[PDB]
RNA sequence: GUGAAGAGGGAAACAACCCAGACCGCCAGCUAAGGUCCCAAAGUCAUGGUUAAGUGGGAAACGAUGUGGGAAGGCCCAGAC
RNA sequence: GAUGUCGGCUCAUCACAUCCUGGGGCUGAAGUAGGUCCCAAGGGUGAUGCUGUUCGCCAUUUAAAGUGGUACGCGAGCUGG
RNA sequence: GCUGAAAGCAUCUAAGCACGAAACUUGCCCCGAGAUGAGUUCUCCCUGACCCUUUAAGGGUCCUGAAGGAACGUUGAAGAC
């Protein structure tokens, strides 16, 4: 016999809504990657995504201890000579709530084409009104 | 902490009002609040008010003084309020007040008014004078603190606009 | 203000304070005598 | 506020009573018609869209006209966006004419310069040109240097090099208002405008006055 | 001693460091150095402390009421600070 | 079994131990001026006489004529004193 | 700097409340949904059959070809092409 592999045809993929507020940033992303990737099926495969939609909800009231609110930065690199920018938290809260989950979640998934696929899966939301009704999430508690 | 211990004694015509955290006071002279640090434990008994640190709350002590001073404060704002008297020195230096507004001609080239907050009103016995009055104690001291920044004391005459009891403390140049 | 890596009391009215995580002498008779640790 | 669109006439002289020649360009402002309005609701901002001119009546495409149609206004030679501010409003049909700007006395003209073609690096960007003698071989307009050595390894991302240059749009701000002719559709300001004669402008007062 | 003339695991990568020398095959197990939140296998392990700087995760003489302890002192309820 | 040397030229980019302009404390800071230290790279920071010269010294400017890194930046860009 | 304990006092800091520079982020200008995360509004146009099978988001046949676009030509203060 063969050890059992994933079909990417037939895998059976769940909604779940998450709400980000008060929540540790790492600790819920490291939940989120996990899941996302589908390490919690009896199925997991490490070629095929098996893992689940999830929403995100609250994104602008995620929690970090100490004083990562203003010490934790953001840099960047434009692609010109000048080109090194920074953020820092509590400027990206102000400017791009979802960012900082969505990056979080993308740094701690697997890099290649299939990470990327699994990030395509995730859908964060600033407020805690979604679009995505007709897909029935399920409430998942992290 | 040993300056917590000694609780403020609430006095006739004033009340408190306690939501766990945010405090109330009323009085003759208005209306005063906050909401105090989660590590400290506001009580009020007959007519007094007693503070102590909560429970697993580091240096709780230190907040409770802290309380205990805001809310003394507050008792004897509401109550004949606090006052604040600066003075001007220097030639030409004048005040006056127009309602809402100080009016200063401090030696610049333009003029200088200054909007008062909610609750503090002046009033200039002499245009050398500014009389502030109101409730709280740290809106007060910081609207003579930005009045007397328009013109600090400088050392050689002590012309600027100065707290009334106030020590300059002068110099000489070199010699002669 | 005197920048120095060593801070020290200079006379009875000089009094150590730390704030914001930088040692400072702040002197109420002496202006020259405050000084930060840096 | 919003602005009008016309098109670059020329350029000439006002002379002033008191012996002051004035270099004036001349713009004609025909009445800009609104064919659109876009609102907060339905298009997520506030801005007019409106038309200017006239196009004939074979070169104009049915979805074209059926979108001139729908305001009910004659065809334009092409479609202008304004964004609005708070309290302006206009209605769909609604005809905007020179005399909008009658007391404005600074505008913003926003046209496309001159084509240039393919440029060199002394033309486009400046740059000196080297000796024309003493033994210069084959280098006199060249650029040069474009880079250091190993260390960078490669030319850096923005540096200047010859290309096209021009027919491009180009802003030019804070252009005195000279006449405004309401029954000539004319429109007097200070100084040159990008582009040639002929070509659409953009004017709209002047952000910064 | 190791490379030379040695593989493999680890050390981010990294002849010569660590563990450990590869007869061949197996979709068997068990361990060493290193690990057990995620990338990336396995502790979001139990119990007590200790640090708040991101120390951890790069630096000295030299400074400082930053805190967790210990052993000794002086002063003092007539009354210390 | 080849990594062209110096200077100039054309073209640069970055660091900050900032020359100028900006903020501030101390003065043995009256003002005019400064001195010294701290913060701060957004922009700007001479063209000539001699010498192959970098440099230097001149003679006049300027708001100021910064200092280093970049194979002492740059010869499949140029010159070759 | 203000209020303010620890550490009857004090103390810009610990709670809390203010300020403050050509840096920063905007504001001025340009490009820009391959922004594969490819978005948005208005408008225009096509609503005939038949057959064969593996049957599937299947393939042909005949009739039909619309919105539009291209080609070609007169050309351009557009442009190596």
């Amino acid at each position: 016999m063969k050890t059992f592999t994933a079909k990417p045809e037939t895998v059976k993929r769940d909604w779940y809504v998450v709400d980000a507020t008060g929540k540790t940033l790492g600790r819920l992303a490291t939940e989120l990657a996990r899941r996302l990737r589908g390490k919690h099926k009896a199925e997991y495969t490490p070629h095929v995504d098996t893992g689940d939609y999830i929403i995100v909800l609250n994104a602008d009231k995620v929690a970090v201890t100490g004083n990562k609110r203003t010490d934790k930065v953001y840099y960047h690199h434009t692609g010109h000579i000048g080109g090194i920018k920074q953020a820092t938290f509590e400027e990206m809260i102000a400017r791009r709530p979802e960012r900082v989950i969505e990056i979080a979640v993308k740094g701690m998934l697997p890099k290649g084409p299939l990470g990327r696929a699994m990030f395509r899966k995730l859908k964060v939301y600033a407020g805690n009104e979604h679009n995505h009704a007709a897909q029935q999430p399920q409430v998942l508690d992290i | 902490s040993r300056v917590a211990k000694a609780p403020v004694v609430v006095p006739a015509g004033v009340d408190v009002k306690i939501n766990g955290q945010v405090i109330t006071i009323k009085g003759k002279n208005g209306e005063l609040t906050r909401t105090l640090n989660d590590a400290v434990e506001v009580k009020h008994a007959d007519n007094t008010l007693t503070f102590g640190p909560r429970d697993g709350y580091a240096d709780g002590w230190a907040q409770a003084g802290t309380a205990r001073a805001l809310l003394n404060s507050m008792v004897i704002g509401v109550t004949e309020g606090f006052t604040k008297k600066l003075q001007l020195v220097g030639v030409g230096y004048r005040a006056a007040v127009k309602g809402n507004v100080i009016n200063l001609s401090l030696g610049f080239s333009h003029p200088v008014d200054h909007q008062l907050p909610a609750g503090i009103t002046a009033e200039c016995p002499t245009q050398t004078e500014i009389v502030l009055k109101g409730a709280d104690k740290q809106v007060i001291g910081q609207v003579a603190a930005d009045l007397r920044a328009y013109r600090r004391p400088e050392p050689y005459k002590g012309k600027g606009v100065r707290y009334a009891d106030e020590v300059v403390r002068t110099k000489e140049a070199k010699k002669k | 203000m005197k920048v120095r890596a060593s801070v020290k009391k200079l006379c009875r009215n000089c009094k150590i304070v730390k704030r914001d995580g930088v040692i400072r002498v702040i002197c109420s008779a002496e202006p020259k005598h405050k000084q930060r640790q840096g | 506020m919003i602005g009008l669109v016309g098109k670059k006439v020329g350029m000439t002289r006002i002379f002033t009573e008191d012996g002051v020649s004035i270099p004036v360009t001349v713009i004609e402002v025909e009445a800009n018609r609104v064919t659109q309005v876009k609102d907060l609701a339905n298009d997520g901002y506030r801005a007019i869209q409106v038309t200017t001119g006239a196009k004939k009546a074979n070169r104009v495409t049915k979805p074209e006209a059926g979108h001139f149609a729908k305001a009910g206004v004659e065809a334009g030679r092409g479609l202008w966006e304004f964004r609005l501010a708070e309290g302006e409003e206009f209605t769909v049909g609604q005809s905007i004419s020179v005399e909008l700007f009658a007391d404005v006395k600074k505008v913003d003209v926003t046209g496309t310069s001159k084509g240039k073609g393919f440029a060199g690096t002394v033309k486009r960007w400046n740059f000196r040109t080297q000796d024309a003698t003493h033994g210069n071989s084959l280098s006199h307009r060249v650029p040069g240097s474009i880079g250091q050595n190993q260390t960078p390894g490669k030319v850096f991302k923005g540096k200047k090099m010859a290309g096209q240059m021009g027919n491009e749009r180009v802003t030019v701000q804070s252009l005195d208002v000279v006449r405004v002719d309401a029954e000539r559709n004319l429109l007097l300001v200070k100084g040159a405008v990008p582009g040639a004669t002929g070509s659409d402008l953009i004017v709209k007062p002047a952000v910064k006055a």
